[PDB]
């Protein structure tokens, strides 16, 4: 029968590793780097567009930064198509929480739910894992500004600063060397770009190869703003931090 | 509208001696004011020295007797030709009847 | 749909999927429980492959099942979450039908029965997890500590450790735990837990977390300074020789 | 690493060997067929080979009456052919019932092609080892030939040919449509379109035909039907009084 | 490479299905059975090998009846043949339930044909290990069929399958040539006994038991019946005479 | 060769064989011998029961299906329980629905079709047991032989299991004698004991070793074990 | 739950020394309209059983097909289908009794009263009744609908108990059935002059008589 | 790979034979039937000294007149006990009587061959055979005191005495000589305690071995450690006596 | 019977490659060239009709397809896979959008629903990915004119212009030279015809070239009058003639 053609995607190696999860993490290591940095007064998400062209329309384009809520967002690393399946279920989980409780979903509860869906693909069903690693940047009134990470295993963790995809070893060393706890958002913007500018496998780091997002409050509001940077704004900040 | 129940009349009588028992019943089956039969047996030897009658609606009575006789046959098969004690037959019939609690067998039964 | 038998017998009589699940546990960070006369203490090491973590939000290693029972583990973190949820739901269901919190043995038996089922059900692999389950039965003061492993076997321990270098820290507890005289205080029970981890953790102020559980749903997690004090006092014991 | 040749998954060259091998099955029967369009008719000629003397000639056919208007000639093994026939008939009857008009030739073709394309993507189904040639006089498009293969491909033909000696017949017809400058046999009666079909099948194969060597189908406005041995023998007699 | 013959629904590089070809070997290994189409009916005959004196004479019947008007005999895996006749019986009942008329033999032939072909479409089933010879009398005359493990069937004047098929086909071919006007039902029965005796020289080591049935418009009223007693003996003698 | 085409029951070998079925057939031969034989008035089962230790019981070989039918097994007992279970329900259905005792011929046909379903579908496994079914119906005494291939045969006599060829050859020789033991159950059983003792080698059949069953004209299917089979050793 | 549409009235029957007689008229009524007049309500099954059906005729026709399907099915892999393993009246009855009780129990009855009349293989007389409720009974005389009220009283003056059956001849029984059919035409407002009658004798076999008529009627006294 | 309900060319199911290997790697269990009751004994076999021995439960109550000992993958037994208990209680709810020991055993064994990937029979959803053999001891009116061996092959034997697990072939050969039809319950107890002593790698005390019995009068009782202690003392004294 | 292929046929390899997606993109490369160019006031999509026989009628095979009255699709690769993708794309535009909001989906959202269908073929039990790359061109009121590419992975990207299939590397280079943000729709068609000429071996006329635009509203293609708010479809397939006229100014 069919037995002959089954890859068996949900078994252990003799070492007790999950083959398909290990190979998916391998896939993701080739993907455009994404960096999250949490400050005292906000969060920063930066990501390197993998492969471009003079003809790729960048104004209409979104391959790495997605809004999950008005308070939550994700940086993606890996298969885009896989990410969009997970992103769409997460957007719905948030709206179910809001309908049931009449409160916006806590960031950890959304993250745990996605992470549990990914775990499922690891343990039953015999389908390939989602070849995706997420950085979540959210805000809620319990834990304030939060930054989490999730990978094909279904494992999630919380960070002050993190990278996924290409050159995470290099990126994590550099972040850990120049990150202080009393940092301001404007400083985190600068740190995030420098780290990308040093791990890039490309000649330079131009505006047409970057996605950028921030989650800043207002003293003149008391509510939280998600600003996904438009190409011209990424070009402006790129000069201000001294990369022209 | 269709009425799934009817009434075939008859009467049955069970008396227990010290070392014996009897189960009796008239042999007359009726519908309204008509006689259907003057000799329609109603009391049955079920094996294992147990006799049974289920008086009232004949169709529901013959069904129950059939299901119980079959219950005796499958007890022999499942419990190495063990004899079905009367107390055990009784509990088995409680389950047969209660099985149809919400569409009952219209019978009064004696064993 | 997918019902392929993933856990099967090999010719020598082993179940390789179950065997390999244990290897995932062996890879997992160390966890240890020691039971006092009047308390139980759960210790867990924290990794150092990456360190830039938010310790406020990162899911901690010791999970409450009910107000009186805790679960720690060693193995796949994601697999742990599925067991913890099922148990928390079994905890509320037990209270609803019996009108009484679970015993520690009951909760353990339920977690071990689930772990087992995943070893003879089509389409699934076993849990890559072992658990310590510690607490106090309702209206009882006599401490309980239990261990489960992916096979679905469980048993109660005076003291036990699971995960990477558990061999070493077991050897320590075997020759430092007196059944005649269990750690009489909370303080000296915690100290025997830290001492046991210090064999494996290698200088870990922020690389050890301790949870103390006492009778009548009295559970608390120690902070970095409370644990750091214990590390300080145990290093002076050595140097005073 | 060698199982990409057993089920309908991609080889490293982007190819589906199970589809390519299914096309190889089509020629197993060693039968050639050609369809041509008239002014207001459509004609399918197929070779009829009966090797065994114990066979009932009458029961040996690869032409099927799908509906009152649609006819289908199959190049491939008869079991897959009859599978395709029954499905096409079932589909034809359900279209009429649900939408109130006779299923057109080209729409039926698309539907059987979509069914073939599915065996090309789902692993538990093998492709059918057959090439389905569909003919009618459509009430909108007029005389129509639509052909499907194991790949799920289909297209309309001015005329077409199928089988081992496909190419000989094809280049014969190709030359005739360069000469005549039109895209149908300019003939009023089907009788003289059936004579055209048989004539060009003899010149392309270089073989003569008796009345039991051929199998003929005709679509007219509002009926598709097959010819008896006796209707063909009449047809052979007329081409003979010309050569 | 190879492995083209391990999985049922799979095409070899030359367009063949080896699993169907291997089922044909199970059939050829089988006992010899024949059908003969007479001028108003059909005759079925089959060789029954006597393993030992312990087999009860006449009692292990191989020829099976469908509806009341159809006969089936088969060569190969006997339980496979039974499984097909149960499907045959469900199919003929279904047809009669809706259309009132008993199923025409061509209609019934395709019903078997489509089922057997269904069993070459999937690797989760095995092909049938029988070639079936079946027919009877309908609205417009007698019909004889044979059905291969591939699903292939045609109408026949005569048919044979299994051990003795070459001896039988040879003897059937002579009858078709020597009787262009047609054979009678009485004659076809005798002729069928002879062809089974002559085709039993391919198996001559073990003793055997002849079994014949017929469906004739004139002789059995278009119903399937078994040949028994005197008419069976007349036919045994006709073969025992002509074998010498 | 064989190794490639014996993985499952859904696969034919290049010679047209079903190896999973031929392996199932091997489970019978490794099983303890049993014998059936009949006259016009009675059918008998004689079986040799097999114990693990001298501390263990001898595994029961004969199962009753109805008052007029039952069978002896050789091979996997848990499969013999499944098929005898199924056959009990066919005998039961015939009675409750048609008030008719199931024909022994028809019992055969129903077992055959159940066996066959396991040998053409993926994931299934053939049955691993052989059965000798005896009954008295409206056409008298019957003895069937069931193979897990699906093949069911009606015989005057036969044997299956280990060294079963000894009893089978004896029966094949005695045929004219035992077929005529009508209205004498004792002499038919003696004839069937003599048969089974043609398949001994190891030991000599004893009181807690021999099982016999009989059915006939005015004899419901009944099983004799222990002291009850003393008078036949 | 249904309501009967086209209907057949009384079925009457009794036993005698060597077999059984059954009769029923040839009418399908449509309420008060006497709509169809050729209707056969006696179903022969083999040559040892007749089944007489009253009630809904759509349901009767369905029960007629169930019995032809039973004959076909019994011949399958059965070389004794015309001897020892032929269908018995008691096999046919128990099958119908089962179907009837199953249908009432699913609240979707076959709206019929049925009388199975035959001889068993051992020479014994078989006569038994079942209806849309799954109620069953034997008696030396059985009738449905009106036949219950008027035919049983007349037929019971010939066979009152079992001991009377061997004293009753075919002629005596047949006359009794023919007179009961007349009396029913007199008094049943949904009855027909035309009727079929079947005899099953354990010697002469099955005799089926079509196109019979009520004769020797008394209307002459009406003029005064 | 190869199917889970595949036959070997010798006529054996692969997965059942490999299972039988798992049961040899298990702790020892001994049953001895007598006319005064049935005795069940087990090697506890704690993997560390920090393990609280009396949390090792390898002898369990099924009903008051039925208990069982296990050897093999003991986690595999949990669902088999839950089915036996349910069977015994369900039997009592339907027939107002105790289930026979033999019928209870038959019921446990009916599970054992319900494994496959969708086997053409019923709905056997369960990936592999059980990796544990059971000794099932009990009393009923009909056949008296009984010991049964319940394997994953779906067969059960009735034994006068039986050993299963690591020490089995050795212990069975010992039971072969020692057992006679007129053993007292006290003799049966010592004989179990003795044969455990011989085959256990550890030195036998009241913490790494457990005794139980089933008598018509008091039903199935697990002996607590103090009573087993005094039977170990009694054994030692009789063996030093010659 | 019963699909027993409940497991992925597309799995990660030790390198982190998805074999079947890689192999599907190989199949796309072998397929005929198609392209798309965005202008200020329209979009054009273009491909070669590679007739499989001169006896075939290339008019009875469309490689360019209307999905909604304002959205059109073309492909490179396996035509049967495109055909059933167009069936499913038309139907999801109704079930997931029109039967809820009473308007046609905007381009980016219909593209998203196609991507989703193709992503599923990459992960579902018992299927192979689709062997096509689509170019989807469309207009919606709030986003204006747009052009998307959709790959077997289910990944989609917005383009000012691009090409796929055989000669796509060359063709992309030729479009990067010629394109600007000030192109009128007529200039974009012109560039498309030049670019496609470098890909076509033989005959290059309006019988061997299939070309369509998302342009102005065509009220003459609506089929009714009276309702002012309805101005008619923006998708228009160019005629054999309309192509040949622009080839005489080439
Ligand atoms: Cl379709
Ligand atoms: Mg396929």
């Amino acid at each position: 029968g069919s037995r002959r053609y089954d890859s068996r995607t949900t078994i252990f190696s003799p070492e007790g590793r999950l083959y398909q999860v290990e190979y998916a993490l391998e896939s993701i290591s080739h993907a455009g780097t994404a960096i999250g940095i949490m400050a005292s007064d906000g969060i920063v998400l930066a990501a390197e567009r993998k492969v471009t062209s003079t003809l790729l329309e960048q104004d209409t384009s979104t391959e790495k930064l997605y809004k999950l809520n008005d308070k939550i967002a994700v940086a993606v690393a890996g298969l885009t198509a896989d990410a969009e399946i997970l992103i769409n279920t997460a957007r719905i989980h948030a709206q179910n929480y809001l309908k049931t409780y009449n409160e916006d979903i806590p960031v950890e509860i959304l993250v745990r739910r996605l992470s549990d869906i990914k775990q499922g693909y690891t343990q039953h069903g015999g389908l390939r894992p989602f070849g995706v690693s997420f950085i979540y940047a959210g805000y809620d009134d319990r834990y304030g500004y939060q930054l989490y990470t999730s990978n094909p295993s279904g494992n999630y963790t919380g960070w002050k600063a993190i990278s996924v995809g290409a050159n995470t070893s290099a990126a994590q060393t550099l972040l850990q060397m120049d990150y202080k706890d009393d940092m301001k958002v404007d400083d985190a913007i600068e740190l995030a770009l420098k780290t990308l500018s040093k791990t890039t496998d490309s000649s330079a780091l131009t505006y047409d190869r970057l996605e950028f997002a921030t989650i800043r409050k207002g003293a003149n509001d008391g509510e939280v703003y998600q600003k996904i940077f438009k190409p011209q704004e990424i070009k402006d900040i790129l000069v201000k931090t001294g990369i022209t | 509208q269709f009425n799934p129940y009817g009434d075939n009349g008859g009467t049955i009588l069970g008396i227990a001696g010290e070392d014996f028992a009897v189960l009796a019943g008239d042999t007359r089956n009726i519908t309204d004011y008509s006689i259907n039969s003057r000799y329609e047996p109603k009391v049955f030897d079920c094996g294992d020295n147990i006799v049974m009658s289920a008086n009232g609606f004949a169709a529901d009575g013959d069904a129950l007797v059939k299901r119980f006789k079959n219950s005796v046959k499958w007890y022999h098969f499942d419990h190495n030709d063990k004899k079905l004690s009367i107390n055990s037959a009784a509990r088995n019939i409680q389950h047969l009847l209660y099985g149809k609690r919400f569409f009952p067998y219209y019978v009064h039964t004696i064993i | 749909g997918y019902d392929r038998a993933l856990s099967i017998f090999s010719p020598d009589g082993h179940i390789f999927q179950v065997e390999y699940a244990l290897e995932a546990v062996k890879r997992g960070t160390c966890a240890v429980g020691v039971k006092g006369k009047n308390c139980v203490v759960l210790g867990c090491e924290r990794r150092s492959t990456l360190k830039l973590q938010d310790t406020r939000i990162t899911p901690s290693k010791v999970s409450k099942i009910d107000s009186h029972v805790v679960l720690s583990f060693s193995g796949l973190n994601a697999d742990s979450r599925i067991l913890i949820e099922k148990a928390r739901v079994e905890a509320q269901s037990h209270r609803l039908t019996l009108e009484d919190p679970v015993t520690v043995e009951y909760l353990t038996r339920y977690v071990a029965g689930v772990q087992q089922r995943y070893t003879q059900s089509g389409g699934v692999r076993p849990f890559g997890v072992s658990t310590l389950i510690a607490g106090f039965d309702p209206r009882d003061d006599e401490p309980k500590l239990y261990q489960t492993e992916p096979s679905g076997i469980y048993s109660s321990w005076s003291a036990q450790t699971i995960g990477r270098n558990s061999k070493t820290v077991r050897e320590f507890l075997e020759k430092n735990y007196d059944r005649k005289e269990p750690p009489a205080t909370v303080e000296e029970c915690v100290k025997l837990t830290v001492r046991s981890l210090l064999e494996v953790v290698q200088t870990g102020a922020k690389n050890i977390e301790i949870t103390v559980v006492k009778p009548d749903s009295d559970i608390v997690a120690l902070s970095s300074e409370e644990i750091n004090q214990y590390v300080t006092q145990i290093e002076q014991e050595k140097q005073e020789q | 690493a060698g199982y990409d040749r057993h089920i309908t998954i991609f080889s490293p060259e982007g190819r589906l060997y199970q589809v390519e091998y299914a096309f190889k099955a089509t020629n197993q029967t060693n039968i050639n067929s050609l369809a041509v369009r008239g002014k207001d008719c459509t004609v399918v000629i197929s070779q009829k080979k009966v090797p065994d003397k114990l066979l009932d000639p009458t029961t040996v056919s690869y032409i099927f009456c799908i509906s009152r208007t649609i006819g289908m000639v199959v190049n491939g093994p008869i079991p897959d052919a009859r599978n395709a026939a029954l499905r096409a008939k079932a589909e034809a009857a359900e279209f009429r019932y649900k939408y109130g008009y006779d299923m057109p030739c080209d729409v039926l073709a698309k539907r059987m092609a979509n069914l073939s394309q599915i065996y090309t993507q789902r692993a538990y189904m093998r492709p059918l080892g057959v090439i389905l040639t569909f003919v009618s006089v459509d009430e909108e498009l007029g005389p129509s030939i639509y052909k499907t293969d194991p790949a799920g491909y289909y297209v309309g033909y001015k005329a077409t040919a199928t089988g081992p000696k496909q190419q000989e017949i094809t280049t014969n017809l190709e030359n005739h449509f360069k000469k005549s400058k039109i895209d149908h046999i300019n003939e009023e009666s089907w009788e003289k379109v059936v004579e055209f079909a048989i004539t060009h099948m003899i010149d392309a194969l270089g073989t003569e035909f008796s009345k039991n060597d051929l199998e003929v189908g005709v679509a007219t406005k509002d009926k598709f039907f097959t010819l008896s041995a006796e209707n063909i023998e009449e047809r052979l007699v007329a081409i003979a009084e010309q050569d | 490479g190879t492995g083209y013959d391990l999985s049922n629904s799979v095409f070899s590089p030359d367009g063949r299905n080896f699993q169907v070809e291997y089922a044909v070997k199970a059939v050829e290994n089988g006992t010899t059975s024949i059908g003969i189409k007479c001028n108003d009916g059909v005759v079925f005959a089959v060789e029954k090998l006597i393993t030992s004196k312990l087999l009860v004479p006449q009692k292990n019947v191989k020829i099976q009846v469908v509806d009341r008007h159809i006969g089936c005999v088969y060569s190969g895996l006997i339980p496979d043949g039974r499984h097909l006749v149960n499907r045959g019986r469900e199919e003929a009942a279904s047809f009669k339930k809706l259309y009132k008329t008993p199923i025409p033999i061509p209609a019934f032939a395709d019903r078997l044909g489509q089922y057997v072909q269904a069993h070459t479409l999937y690797n989760s089933v095995r092909p049938f290990g029988v070639s079936t010879i079946f027919g009877g009398v309908d609205k417009n005359g007698a019909h004889l069929y044979m059905l291969e493990p591939s699903g292939s069937y045609w109408g026949y004047k005569g048919a044979a399958t299994g051990k003795g098929r070459q001896s039988a086909k040879a003897e059937l071919e002579k009858l078709v040539d020597h009787h262009p006007e047609g054979l009678s039902a009485r004659e076809a029965v005798k002729q069928a006994a002879k062809i089974i005796y002559l085709a039993h020289e391919d198996n001559k080591e073990k003793d055997f038991e002849l079994e014949i049935s017929w469906c004739s418009l004139s002789e059995t009223n278009g119903l399937h019946k078994f040949v028994k007693g005197d008419l069976l003996q007349e036919a045994i003698d006709f073969a025992q005479k002509e074998i010498n | 060769f064989r190794n490639n085409y014996d993985g499952d029951t859904v696969t034919f070998s290049p010679t047209g064989r079903l190896f999973q079925v031929e392996y199932a057939l091997e489970a019978i031969k490794q099983g303890s011998v049993t014998v059936g034989l009949r006259s016009n008035t009675h059918a008998v089962l004689v079986a040799l029961k097999r114990n693990a230790d001298e501390l263990s019981s001898y595994q029961k070989k004969i199962i009753k299906c109805d008052e007029h039918m039952g069978l002896s097994l050789a091979g996997l007992a848990p499969d013999a329980r499944v098929l005898s279970n199924y056959l009990r329900q066919q005998c039961n259905y015939s009675s409750l629905v048609f008030n008719r005792k199931l024909a022994v011929e028809r019992a055969g046909h129903l077992l055959c079709d159940k066996a066959q379903k396991n040998t053409q579908s993926y994931g299934g496994r053939p049955y691993g047991v052989g059965l000798l079914i005896i009954g008295y119906d409206k056409s008298g005494a019957h003895l069937l032989e069931f193979q897990p291939s699906g093949n069911v045969t009606e015989l005057y006599g036969t044997a299956i299991g280990a060294r079963s060829q000894g009893a089978k050859t004896y029966l094949e020789r005695t045929l004219d004698t035992f077929i005529k033991i009508d209205g004498n159950p004792d002499e038919l059983i003696k004839a069937g004991v003599e048969a089974i003792s043609q398949s001994l080698r190891d030991e000599s059949l004893t009181v807690d070793n021999l099982s016999i069953a009989i059915v006939g004209k005015d004899t419901p299917f009944t099983i004799y074990d222990g002291e009850a089979v003393a008078k036949y050793i | 739950t249904q309501q009967p549409i086209v209907t057949g009235t009384s079925v009457i029957s009794m036993k005698y020394d060597n077999g059984v007689i059954i009769a029923a008229d040839n009418l399908g009524s449509y309420g008060s309209l006497l709509r169809f007049n050729g209707v056969e309500r006696l179903i022969p099954v083999g040559d040892n059983t007749v089944v007489g059906i009253s009630g809904d005729i759509s349901d009767m026709q369905h029960i007629e097909r169930l019995l032809k399907d039973l004959v076909t099915e019994n011949a399958y892999d059965n070389p004794l289908a015309d001897a020892e393993e032929a269908l018995e009246p008691s096999y046919i009855f128990e099958y119908l009794a089962t179907v009837m009780y199953q249908r009432r129990s699913k609240m979707n009855p076959l709206w019929n009263a049925i009388i199975v009349a035959g001889v068993q293989s051992n020479g014994d007389q078989f006569l038994r009744y079942v209806n849309l409720l799954g109620v069953t009974y034997s008696s030396p005389t059985l009738a449905t609908g009106f036949g219950a009220h008027m035919a049983n009283p007349l037929l019971r003056k010939v066979v009152d108990r079992e001991s009377d059956i061997p004293k009753t001849t075919v002629q005596v029984a047949e006359e009794a059935i023919v007179n009961a059919m007349r009396v029913l035409y007199y008094r049943d407002a949904r009855s027909s002059r035309n009727f079929s009658l079947a005899i099953i004798d354990k010697n002469t076999g099955l005799t089926f008589k079509k196109n019979l008529q009520v004769e020797n009627m008394k209307w002459d006294f009406a003029k005064d | 790979d190869r199917g889970v309900s595949t036959f070997s060319p010798e006529g054996r199911l692969f997965q059942v034979e490999y299972s039988l290997e798992a049961i040899k790697l298990g702790s020892t269990a001994i049953g001895i039937a007598t006319k005064e009751g049935v005795v069940l004994g087990v090697e506890k076999r704690a993997t560390s000294p920090l393990l609280e021995s009396d949390s090792i439960e390898k002898i369990v109550e099924i009903d008051r007149h039925i208990g069982c000992a296990m050897s093999g993958l003991t986690a595999d037994a949990r669902s088999m006990i839950e089915h036996a208990r349910t069977a015994a209680v369900t039997h009592n709810l339907y027939y107002d009587e105790d289930i026979n020991v033999e019928s209870l055993t038959q019921s446990v064994c009916d599970l054992a061959l319900r494994f496959g990937e969708g086997a053409s029979g019923e709905e056997r959803l369960m990936s592999r055979p059980f990796g544990v053999a059971l000794l099932i001891a009990g009393h009923d009116a009909d056949d008296g005191y009984q010991l049964f061996h319940a394997e994953p092959s779906g067969t059960f034997y009735r034994y006068n005495a039986k050993a299963i697990g690591s020490g089995s072939e050795g212990a069975q050969a010992e039971l072969l000589n020692e057992w006679h039809s007129s053993l007292t319950l006290k003799e049966a107890e010592l004989l179990v305690l003795k044969i455990l002593k011989q085959v256990m790698e550890e030195k036998l005390d009241e913490n790494n071995a457990q005794l139980s019995c089933i008598t018509k009068q008091d039903g199935f009782k697990i002996y607590d450690n103090e009573k087993t202690a005094e039977l170990i003392k009694e054994l030692k004294e009789k063996e030093a006596a010659e | 019977m019963t699909d027993r292929y409940s497991f992925s046929l597309t799995t990660f390899s030790p390198s982190g490659k998805l074999g079947q997606i890689d192999y599907a993109l190989t199949a796309v490369k072998q397929g005929v060239t198609s392209l798309g160019i965005k202008a200020t006031n329209g979009v054009v999509i273009a491909t070669e009709k590679k007739s499989s026989s001169p006896l075939a009628m290339s008019e009875t095979l469309s490689k360019v397809s209307l999905l909604t009255p304002d959205i059109g699709a073309v492909y490179s690769g396996m035509g049967p896979d495109y055909r059933v993708l167009v069936d499913k794309s038309r139907k999801v535009a109704h079930t997931s959008y029109k039967r809820i909001y009473g308007e046609y989906p905007p381009t980016k959202l219909l593209v998203s629903e196609v991507a989703k269908i193709m992503q599923e073929a990459t992960q579902s039990g018992g299927v192979r990915p689709f062997g096509v790359s689509l170019l989807i061109a469309g207009h919606d009121e709030f986003n204006g004119f747009s052009l998307y590419q959709v790959d077997p992975s289910g990944s989609y990207f917005p383009w000012k212009a691009t090409a796929i299939g055989k000669g796509s590397v060359a063709a992309k280079t030729f479009l990067e030279k010629r394109w600007n943000d000030e192109l009128e729709l007529e200039d974009a068609i012109h560039i498309a015809l030049l670019t496609l000429k470098e890909s076509v071996e033989g005959e290059f006329n309006g019988d061997t070239i299939e070309l369509a635009i998302i342009g102005d509203e065509n009220p003459d293609l609506l089929g009714y009058t009276g309702i002012p708010t309805d101005k008619g479809p923006r998708f228009r397939k160019l005629t054999s003639q309309e192509i040949n006229d622009r080839l005489e100014a080439l």
